Formats: structure tokens, sequence, C-alpha cells
């Protein structure tokens, strides 16, 4: 059981890493995704502010 | 937007301009042509003899 603890807390510590991951990677897309929006809505001002 | 939209206002600007230049000074041109006198060309001359 003390082996089995040492791969207890080596295996946790890793599936928390892991974890972590997938937390971090929404962020990034989230972030892509929000720029594009504020992109858009910048060019389409562009487009009626020159227009007018 | 606002700086591209400045960068046309100076073109049209200066297109305007340019054409009033071009016109104007063919207008001058014309009326220096029918409005001379010879105690006006002697004048002129004896101003370019002076130097």
């Amino acid at each position: 059981d003390l082996d089995l603890a040492k791969a207890s807390a080596t295996d946790q510590l890793k599936k928390a890493k892991a974890e972590a991951q997938v937390i971090i990677e929404q962020a990034n897309k989230r972030r892509s995704q929000i720029l594009d929006e504020a992109k858009a809505e910048a060019e389409q001002e562009r487009t009626k502010i020159v227009a007018q | 937007a606002q700086a591209e939209i400045e960068a046309e206002r100076k073109r049209a600007r200066e297109e305007l301009r340019k054409q009033v230049a071009i016109l104007a000074v063919a207008g001058a041109e014309k009326i220096i042509e029918r409005s001379v006198d010879e105690a006006a060309n002697s004048d002129i001359v004896d101003k370019l003899v002076a130097e």
C-alpha cells in the first residue's frame, strides 16, 4: 500500500494537471471567439460610418 | 476609419482647388492679353532694364 500510495499521489497530480489544461484551452478558445466578434463589429461600424 | 475619411477630404479639397487654379490662371491670361497698353509695356520693360 505504500507503493500504491506513491502511484496514487502521482496519478492524482497528473490528473489535476490535465484537468487544468482543459480550463486553459477553454479560455484561449473563448478569447479567440470574442476577439472575432469584436473585429466583426468594428468592421461593420466602419462600413456604415464611411458610407455616411 | 476617420483618418481615411480625412485623407479623402484632403483629396477632394485639393482637386477642387486645382481646378479653380487652372481656370483662374487661364482667365488671367486672357485678361492680360486683351487689356494691355503701350504705356504699360514700356513700364514693364523699364522695370526690366533696371537690372
